[PDB]
């Protein structure tokens, strides 16, 4: 943490062990045997259902495979993108979590500013 | 950075991003700078858009381009 | 004790008796340059060690070498004085003998030819440690580089992101290209030549022609498996089968040792030596998994049945064993302990022969360049096997060979296939788990090229760069036609060395406005520079402290900007080793005694003993007194026994710097502020009234004799003549040579300008006709108090808030300082003129000046140039001086009044050196160059009048002094033997000489005298003239300059608000305001208070040592008390004796040496005397008092316990509540005076390039406004503020113009308009290939 | 290599 | 330009301008002097060479200068980079008008008011101090009222204290973290060398009396000397913008 | 495992001041070097925000983001109040029972 | 292009082998090349072979006086006379790169001290638009002829 955390917090990078998102709701299901990585395939409920992704086996999952979750649920563990938190979530999940995060790093030492400043930062 | 990257004025990118790609880029585009904005005024020295400026530049452009 | 000590002494304090004398501390300057130029008779370092490695030059094939005889360094062309005033450099001539031969074709004739010529001028260092680059005083900053030898590296962890961590090894030479040799993640062997490309290191091996058979016969042991009539058989050693697996059965002479599942565990192994086995079988699988080292062939077909480095499979066994072959060679494969690297490399290298290898490896070096025998092979060699283009030099191959854990440290420059094999065993050895990774940052592998290396590098620079030509003009020439001088050019070879003393990162200023300044420089070693690193080339951590920076670099002493870590101070004992590292001295504790013999434990010698803590009681018959002692022995430090203690440490006071030594009680100051207050101590300015410090370590002599600010006695005798100018030193006649017995006439500086503009100058300190031996300091210079470093003054201070007029760090001193002239600190600018050739005629010096004031003129002599000792201010002139300027052609509104009041104009400008605005003094010093040619002024021939005359009279007087201090000699022998004494000495001294003895050996005497005599008296005769010829010699200008008019001006500035003081301890602050006598708080007595410090600043900066150096301070000032009362009540020589030694004692343990025996009355008289101004006092770095010792110290001067009172306010009157504590302690009066910090600017020049404000001549220049404060002020509204910023006040033509008419007429209204920089950006953009405009209004 | 200076040399 | 000593001072862009003006030259005498291929192929590679170098130097081969080994800069390297143009030039240039100083306490200053020192505030506004001592009858004309100044007449002084008056100035701390890093006070003329500065202030400045120097800035347009009243004086900030919390609290 | 066992009064020896050493050269460099870091943090900063001034009198959005106290593991670190003091509601709030103002 | 030149006018039948007369032309054209094209201030190629022969006896005598000649001996062994080798000196001096890195290392180049001596001081543009009004308002003080005459004169 400090302040090289919060450089990445603004700079948007890609978490070194990013975390699956689901993009409908359903039941999920697995899919072919391990060529390379491993596969999953996404089924919806009413509407269309041709997502699917390749989530390698290597990488283990958290997410139940008979039950329902809904878009944006924890496909996995370690941190999270935000570029996959606006497109599942939307406009105002994305900056709530900017702020949250980078509202803690100042928040360990005594330093205080209001939300509002963080919140032009993510609008620009 | 990648934000402050893209911005509609060119000469406020290649004042602190990379200029000599700014500049050949916005170049062969003929790309066009009205200011609208706080560093580019300062390049040319002009009342900066905003506070005591925003006033002038109210007046102003009330009438500029009407 | 000594005779510098009986006038007044220093009570000492602590324990530990010091075994070590003090080293002298411009050692390893002066020491290293004492290599240089020391000429040894072999290949040792030194001009010498260059000359015979560039030398000898042969031509090409031609025969016709050119060899290298031997170098002189005659005398140089000007003295050290007379160097500084003419600005030129203080360089010794260099003449080198050189003999070119020749071998004509019967034949076998040799030729020859010899003649010394000269090759440039090689600086020389003074007595101090000090060169004189030009003018001025410079200090070559030794380095600290890698140490040359092989490094095994890691490169652990972030690689390939696996754990899997690699391995690295790396040959680095002293001079030449680097052998790099990693491993490949998947367990391969590579090569890199400098940091070229990447080659499987097999390679390197097949260039230095090494079989395939070889290099697998040369990592792998050869395991024989034979086929014997059948059954393939294993030559197996039951030690092979530890730590293995087993995948078959074992029926040993029908014994069954192990099956097929179990292992061969620590069981087996010893279970084979009690039956003895050397022979065991085994099936056809075992060996389908083994290498085959020696090819093998059939021994009818001739084809070859299996190749080196091949795999086993049981076809090719049944080829093999039809063949006939019995005996099969294969490789002693491991997976955990014997790795197949090399084997698994020889699969990826491409090249299997010699040529091939050669090729490839010069394809990486030239690419596109096609190959070929002879290129290659000329490449290959001439990287690590040439001492034309490599060596290693003794230290490298001492490091080397120590390393490679060899025996004969001493070895050949140039590496051989010994020296590679062994390195890639070492690395694969590591690669195995045995063997370490040598600490980059290790003390032991980083050496320390000081000034004399430096020196010689940069001049073999110089000879190799015209080992060109020579090789050129001795082929391509003739014979004996041409000499050994025809094909040398002197400033090719002194340029590399010109270049490194004139602009180096490594060569410098001397740091002189403060003595400890001066040591503390020259011990500073730095990792930048020439081969150095960058400030950003190095990571965090090579800055960090290593333990074995212990005794040899000040773990505090360093710089707290971006150089931190990469600067560091030399110990206080530490030195330099023969080769390259730093050892620190040490004491052998033999059997449990600690014994009086010194052992300088290098830095990897430290690395394997268990040396004894600084810190531990030692006194007794001298045998450890405590059972479990502190030690370090692994780098950790942890408790030891008493029977294993190796060593001892010399001192405490070994783990510091000369700085940090300085500092009292720096036990009880945290590392931070110790840094900063060691840092600031080489920052005060010398004053007015040098004195000594109350409190300090002892450590002040030896400093303030090192520094040559002082004048120490050579020879023993009584002074002669004292005198602010000379000291005549009549030598004892016990004490000198036995011819012409001559005398020590000192010269004293007297007020000369610091490198920092400050003033240097020595002062006497012993009267007419006094007992003097060798080592008492015949006069103090700046900062000197009869032998002590004065740096700073002794200030009575009293920690508590005053009205906030301290409040944050600033400082609130009383007027008494500032009365008193305790602060006054001198400085000595030197403003000089000059009159150059111009356009339109030569500039002229006359004191006709247009446009001036008959009050100005009126400071000038009849050529305009300020008279000596006239005191003036800022803008009076110095040197009146005139430029033509023709052509100005004024506007007619000039001209009607050039006609109403007849006022013509003069043709010429004025140039008029006058004082710098803001500092007034005196003139003390014009000098005065004129080109040669160009005949003198008046004031010219004055001054040279002047040097003339002052010659002679200096000269005589020395002569007289010897004159008569040797006809005393005469009168000796010409007595004794001969005695005259009457008719002696009533006929003149001249016919003393034609008088002579009987046949004696006296005679002898006579004739020697006579002799020297007359020698001195020829002596004296060249050194007149050649003064006076260089006197009236056309000084030597620069082109185009007529002549130059030097004055010196000296400022006395005071102690004012904005001044910047500290303590010896960290503790910085800003005089705030001078506080009147009567506000200021006193307290009983009633004597006021010096300086009123802030309580608050203690508590956070731990900085301890103010505390206590306060409480020891009021005690040693007490004791004064009591010294000065009995001197005024002039009560006896009884309680003045009965008083000073229960002084010099009270303590615990502690080694003073109790007086009384000093020539009673006489000697204790003059150390009261001295005394009045209390008594001072040492406290060693780590072996200082303690606190019930300064409890003690104050109740023997009438003075509490708390070392605290009651302070009573001056205005007010009564008492502030709740003790404050006051006393004295040590001020520091950085060089840090507000009066050159201070300026402004309304109105100056601008840069011609981009019209802004001339940021320059250092105050008239304008403030800058960056990027942040535009921020700033785009947070607020304020856009006016903004624009007139960038606008009117800085670019703008007319902005500028039209702002000023406007602000008089008043009228505050700007009329902005284009900023000239964006103007000028609009060119540079539009110049290029890139069209920029502007569209409508 | 690039530089002009070995188009030339070769 | 020349300079002292006669040695004259060039820009970069000349040895580059020259290089190209030589090589097309000796391009176009070998294109009239009818030479092979191998040598005017050359000259046109040659040509490319200087141009881009002197267009970009370090994007070919780096072309160094002359008797010195450093590369000469050329014509984009004065345009881009923290230094040099539009970055160094002009978004922050230097300002006439200004100075610095030690900066020390001040405790009896309001927490408007600020200590200046005497002959700072003469040397910045002597502008104005012409003007109004030509205007008062005091000077004849604009020359003569420099030297009144220059002779420190007892008169300057009083003038000076009457152009002081109610004229705000700009104090800044050489880090500008936030916009309270420059804050304007009210002159408050002073013997000596040194700042005075207000203590509550020290707290937003972030500064100590350990050494530290300020930069002080005098207003020209009636504008500025508005701004630095009703935007940028000391009691006009008290609460920080980045938290409601109040910049001006007691220290030690 | 060597820790410190004297104080500042009593003085610290030659050993124990090592480690100190240490101790003050990381402090030092870490905070020393650190000032072009965040420098060039505020720099970006500064060069994504300029252009963005406040202008419009009033958008016309109900948008709003939900604004909630941190509370989290144990107690609240900061309280709704203070997010959401000075700012602007985007729907009628209302009392704990609905239909309300 | 010395080479193209020694070219043009070579006759192999003199026999003369090609590289001793070729080599002539090449050198030529590079040394009279170099002092055209070495200065930034060119200078007529007469005065750069004095310059050099200058720096040749002045090389050549280093071992004969021990350090370097006077400024006056040149003059004897040049067959030019004496007072010509100051002035030839005197311009013998190169410019010096205004971006030279001043003394401290730091970024600060020669061409920021450089100051502009061309642009009068405003200090004198007050006054000069103090005295146009003073001397109108005198001269409107004269008579009518007068005030013609001295506006015309
Ligand atoms: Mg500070």
């Amino acid at each position: 943490g400090g302040l090289p955390r919060v450089a990445d917090l603004f700079e948007a990078r890609r978490p070194k062990e990013p975390a699956i998102l689901a993009e409908i709701s359903g039941i999920v299901s697995f899919g072919k045997e391990t060529k390379g990585k491993r596969r999953l395939v996404i089924t919806p409920v009413d509407g269309s259902d041709p997502y699917e992704e390749m989530i390698p086996k290597w990488r283990q999952l958290n997410v139940f495979e008979g039950e329902r979750v809904e878009r944006g649920d924890v496909i996995s563990d370690g941190p999270e993108a935000p570029h996959d938190i606006l497109r599942l979530r939307g406009v105002h999940a994305v900056t709530r979590y900017i702020v949250n995060e980078v509202q803690d790093v100042y928040r360990l030492q005594g330093v205080k500013i209001n939300d509002k400043h963080i919140e032009v930062i993510v609008r620009q | 950075t990648k934000a402050s990257l893209a911005t509609e004025s060119f000469i406020s990118a290649a004042s602190f991003q990379e200029t000599t790609r700014v500049l050949t880029e916005a170049a062969v585009a003929g790309k066009r700078d009205e200011l609208r904005g706080l560093k580019e005024n300062v390049i040319v020295g002009r009342l900066i858009p905003a506070g005591t400026g925003y006033a002038y530049h109210q007046d102003r452009m009330r009438r500029r381009a009407a | 004790y000594s005779y510098t000590e009986k006038k007044r002494i220093r009570k000492d304090f602590g324990k530990r008796p010091q075994v070590l004398d003090v080293p002298y501390l411009l050692s390893i300057q002066l020491d290293s340059f004492q290599k240089f130029i020391e000429q040894d008779p072999e290949g040792q370092y030194g001009l010498e060690a260059a000359f015979r490695s560039v030398f000898p030059i042969q031509s090409y094939s031609g025969n016709s070498e050119l060899q290298y005889v031997s170098y002189r360094l005659g005398e140089p062309v000007f003295d050290v004085q007379e160097c500084q005033i003419r600005g030129v450099t203080y360089s010794a001539p260099l003449r080198v003998k050189l003999r070119l031969v020749i071998y004509e074709r019967e034949g076998t004739v040799k030729d020859i030819k010899e003649q010394e010529v000269y090759m440039g001028e090689i600086p020389l260092m003074t007595d101090n440690g000090t060169f004189v680059i030009n003018g001025t005083e410079r200090v070559i900053v030794s380095q600290l580089h890698r140490s040359p030898g092989v490094f095994f590296d890691s490169d652990k962890g972030k690689t390939h992101s696996s754990g899997k961590v690699l391995y690295n090894a790396r040959i680095i030479p002293y001079r030449g290209s680097w052998l790099d040799f990693e491993f490949d993640p998947k367990d391969n062997l590579f090569v890199r030549i400098d940091r070229r490309r990447k080659l499987p290191a097999t390679i390197i091996l097949r260039a230095l022609n090494y079989t395939t058979e070889q290099i697998l016969d040369l990592f792998f042991e050869k395991v024989i498996f034979e086929i014997r009539d059948n059954k393939l058989q294993m030559e197996l050693v039951p030690e092979r089968l530890r730590g293995e697996t087993a995948s078959f059965d074992i029926e040993a002479n029908g014994k069954v040792y192990v099956e097929k599942g179990r292992r061969i565990t620590a069981r087996h192994i010893r279970q084979l030596e009690k039956d003895d086995v050397k022979l065991i079988e085994v099936p056809v699988e075992y060996i389908a998994g083994k290498v085959v080292a020696k090819d093998y062939i059939d021994e009818s077909t001739g084809e070859l049945i299996c190749a080196a480095n091949m795999e086993l499979s049981l076809d090719l066994l049944a080829k093999l064993s039809q063949s006939g072959h019995k005996r099969i060679e294969t490789l002693f494969t491991n997976d955990l302990d014997h790795g197949p690297y090399i084997s698994e490399t020889l699969r990826v290298d491409p090249t299997n022969d010699r040529l091939s290898a050669l090729v490839e490896i010069y394809r990486m070096m030239r690419p596109g360049e096609p190959p070929t025998r002879e290129a290659a092979e000329s490449l290959f060699e001439n990287l690590f096997f040439s001492e034309d283009r490599y060596d290693l030099s003794a230290v490298g191959r001492m490091k080397f060979n120590r390393s490679l854990l060899r025996e004969e440290i001493e070895g050949s420059g140039i590496l051989s296939k010994d020296d590679i094999i062994d390195v890639m065993k070492k690395l694969i050895d590591i690669r195995n788990g045995k063997g370490e990774v040598d600490d980059i940052d290790h003390l032991g592998n980083r050496r320390i090229r000081s000034v004399g290396e430096m020196a010689e590098n940069q001049f073999r620079v110089g000879l190799v760069r015209v080992e060109r030509a020579v090789k050129e003009r001795l082929s391509l020439g003739d014979l004996d036609t041409l000499m050994p001088q025809d094909m040398i050019n002197a400033k090719p070879i002194s340029a590399a060395v010109k270049e490194f003393f004139g602009s180096s990162q490594l060569s410098q200023f001397m740091d002189q406005n403060n003595p400890l300044s001066e040591i503390t420089h020259k011990r500073r070693i730095s990792a930048l520079g020439p081969g150095g690193l960058t400030r950003e080339r190095a990571g965090f951590e090579v800055r960090d402290v290593h333990p074995t920076h212990y005794g040899r670099v000040c773990p505090i002493e360093t710089p707290e900007g971006p150089n931190i870590g990469l600067i560091n101070s030399l110990s206080v004992y530490a030195q330099t080793n023969e080769y390259g590292f730093l050892e620190t001295p040490y004491r052998k504790v033999t059997d449990g005694v600690v014994t009086d013999e010194i052992h300088y434990l290098s830095a990897i010698e430290e690395g394997n003993y268990v040396i004894a803590q600084a810190n531990s009681n030692l006194d007794e018959e001298g045998h450890f007194v405590e059972d479990l002692v502190t030690c370090r022995s692994k780098g950790e430090s942890s408790l030891f026994s008493r029977d294993q203690v190796d060593y001892m440490d010399v001192s405490t006071q070994q783990v510091v710097s000369v700085g940090a030594s300085l500092i009292p009680f720096l036990e009880h100051d945290d590392a931070n502020r110790a840094l900063m207050g060691a840092n600031m101590q080489r920052q005060a300015v010398p004053t007015l009234r040098a004195d000594k410090p109350l409190v300090g370590t002892g450590m002040e002599r030896a400093v303030a004799v090192d520094s040559g600010v002082t004048a120490v006695a050579k020879r023993g005798g009584v002074v002669q003549y004292v005198d602010a100018s000379r000291i005549v030193i009549k030598v004892n006649e016990d004490e000198m040579y036995p011819g012409e017995a001559g005398i020590d006439i000192y010269n004293l500086t007297k007020y000369t300008r610091s490198n920092q503009n400050t003033c240097i100058n020595q002062m006497p300190c012993v009267s007419l006709g006094e007992p003097v031996e060798r080592g008492d300091v015949l006069a103090d210079g700046p900062s000197t108090d009869l032998g002590e470093l004065a740096l700073g003054q002794n200030m009575r201070v009293a920690f508590m808030p005053w009205n906030g007029y301290n409040f944050e760090d600033s400082i609130l001193v009383s007027e008494r300082v500032v009365q008193e002239d305790r602060f006054t600190t001198i400085h000595i600018q030197e403003l000089a003129c000059v009159s150059r050739d111009t356009k339109l005629g030569p500039e002229e010096i006359t004191a006709d000046i247009p446009n001036v004031g008959e009050a100005a003129l009126s400071k000038l002599d009849e050529s305009g140039i300020v008279y000596i000792g006239a005191e003036v201010t800022g803008g009076d002139i110095l040197v009146g001086k005139v430029t033509p300027k023709g052509e100005t052609q004024l506007t007619p509104e000039e001209k009607l009044l050039r006609a109403i009041f007849g006022e013509k104009a003069s043709d010429v400008k004025d140039s008029s050196l006058r004082v710098p605005n803001g500092v007034s003094g005196t003139v003390i010093d014009v000098q005065v160059f004129t080109r040669d040619g160009v005949e003198k002024d008046k004031r010219a021939l004055e001054i040279e009048e002047m040097q003339l005359k002052q010659a002679k009279k200096d000269l005589s007087e020395e002569l007289q002094i010897l004159e008569a201090g040797l006809f005393s000699r005469i009168r000796a022998v010409l007595v004794a033997g001969g005695v005259e004494a009457e008719k002696l000495d009533k006929l003149p001294r001249d016919r003393w000489l034609e008088l002579g003895l009987t046949d004696e050996e006296k005679q002898n005497q006579l004739e020697q005298l006579a002799e020297q005599y007359d020698e001195l008296k020829h002596e004296f005769e060249k050194k007149l003239e050649a003064k006076r010829r260089k006197i009236t010699q056309g000084d030597d200008l620069a082109p185009g300059v007529l002549k130059i008019v030097k004055v010196y001006l000296a400022v006395k500035r005071r102690i004012q608000p904005g001044d910047k003081m500290a303590g010896r301890h960290g503790n910085k602050g800003v005089i705030s305001k001078i506080n009147p006598i009567e506000d200021m708080p006193y307290d009983e007595n009633g004597t006021p208070v010096d300086i009123v410090l802030n309580p608050l600043g203690v508590p956070s900066r731990m900085n301890i040592g103010q505390i206590l150096e306060t409480h020891l301070g009021m005690a040693a000032k007490g004791i004064g008390d009591k010294i000065n009362a009995m001197l005024k009540q002039q009560q006896e020589v009884a309680k003045l004796r009965e008083f000073i030694q229960r002084a010099y004692d009270l303590g615990a343990d502690v080694r003073q040496k109790v007086d009384l025996s000093t020539f009673s009355d006489e000697e204790v008289m003059r150390l009261a005397e001295n005394l009045r101004k209390g008594m001072p006092i040492a406290t060693p770095v780590f072996d200082g008092a303690k606190e019930a010792e300064i409890k003690e110290l104050l109740k023997l001067g009438d003075l509490p316990t708390s070392g605290q009172i009651r302070l009573y306010d001056g205005r007010t009157g009564e008492q502030f509540e709740r003790p404050v504590t006051v006393g004295y302690m040590y001020m520091l009066k950085l060089n840090h005076l507000v009066d050159d910090k201070m300026h402004a600017r309304s109105t100056g020049s601008y840069s011609l390039v981009t019209q802004q404000p001339l940021g320059g001549k250092a105050q008239f220049g304008g403030q800058r406004f960056g990027e942040m404060e535009v921020w700033a002020l785009e947070a607020y509204g304020a856009a006016y503020t903004l624009q007139e910023m960038l606008t009117v006040k800085s670019d703008d033509v007319n902005g500028r113009t039209k702002m000023y008419k406007n602000i008089v007429d008043g009228n505050h209204q700007m009329e902005p308009g284009m900023p000239e920089s964006f103007n000028v950006l609009l060119k540079e953009i539009r110049s290029l290939g890139i069209n920029i405009e502007l569209e409508d209004e | 290599t690039t530089d002009p200076v070995r188009m030339y040399m070769r | 330009v020349p300079l002292d000593g006669g040695r004259f001072a060039t820009s970069d862009l000349n040895d580059l301008y020259r290089r190209v003006i030589n090589r097309n030259n000796r391009l176009k005498r070998l294109l009239d002097l009818a030479a092979p291929d191998i040598i005017v192929r050359n000259e046109k590679r040659m040509l490319q060479e200087a141009v881009d170098a002197l267009l970009d130097n370090g994007r070919r081969g780096r072309a160094i200068t002359g008797s010195n080994k450093r590369p000469l800069k050329s014509l984009a390297d004065m345009i881009k980079g923290k230094q040099g143009r539009f970055r160094q030039n002009l978004l922050g240039k230097r300002v006439d008008y200004s100075g610095r100083s030690v900066i020390t306490v001040g405790p009896y200053l309001r927490l408007h008011q600020c200590g200046l020192p005497k002959k700072m505030a003469l040397e910045l506004f002597k502008p104005f101090i012409y003007g109004k001592l030509e205007l008062r009858g005091l000077a004849t004309t604009i020359k003569a009222a420099k030297k009144m100044v220059e002779r420190e007449e007892a008169v300057v002084w009083d003038i000076l204290d009457e152009v002081i008056r109610e004229h705000p100035v700009l104090l800044n701390r050489a880090p500008t973290l936030h916009r309270l890093g420059i804050q304007a006070f009210e002159p408050v003329l002073i013997e000596g060398k040194a700042i005075q500065l207000h203590p509550l202030v020290c707290a937003a400045y972030n500064a100590d009396f350990d050494g530290d120097q300020m930069a002080v800035h005098v207003p020209l347009t009636l504008e500025a000397q508005l701004e630095a009243r009703a935007l940028m004086m000391s009691t006009n900030n008290i609460l920080s913008p980045a938290n409601g919390e109040p910049i001006i609290v007691p220290s030690q | 495992e060597t820790p410190i066992t004297a104080n500042f009064r009593e003085g610290l020896n030659v050993l124990q001041y090592f480690i100190s050493t240490h101790g003050a050269r990381k402090g030092l460099a870490d905070t020393a070097l650190k000032t072009a870091n965040s420098g060039y943090l505020t720099r970006r900063l500064v060069d994504v925000a300029q252009d963005l001034v406040v202008t419009e009198d009033d958008c016309g959005t109900h948008e709003g983001i939900m604004m909630t106290p941190v509370i989290e593991g144990g107690d609240v670190k900061e309280p709704l109040r203070d997010r959401v003091l000075g700012r602007v509601t985007a729907e009628d709030v209302l009392k704990p029972g609905t239909a309300d103002i | 292009i010395g080479l193209m030149k020694a070219v043009d006018k070579f006759e192999y039948r003199r026999g003369y082998k090609f590289s001793t007369y070729a080599t002539w032309w090449i050198r030529q054209a590079i040394t009279r090349s170099i002092a055209d094209q070495a200065r930034t201030i060119r200078i007529p190629v007469h005065m750069i072979e004095t310059i050099n022969k200058l720096n040749r006896i002045s090389r050549q005598m280093l071992q004969e006086m021990g350090r370097e000649p006077t400024p006056e001996e040149l003059a004897e062994r040049m067959l030019m006379p004496e007072d010509k080798i100051r002035k030839v000196l005197k311009i013998a001096k190169e410019p010096i790169s205004m971006e030279t890195p001043i003394g401290d290392d730091e970024d600060s180049h020669l061409g920021d001290f450089i100051e502009d001596t061309t642009l009068e001081l405003p200090l004198d543009s007050a006054t000069t638009e103090s005295l146009r009004a003073a001397t109108h308002d005198v001269l409107a003080g004269l008579t009518a002829r007068e005030a013609k005459v001295l506006r015309m004169r």
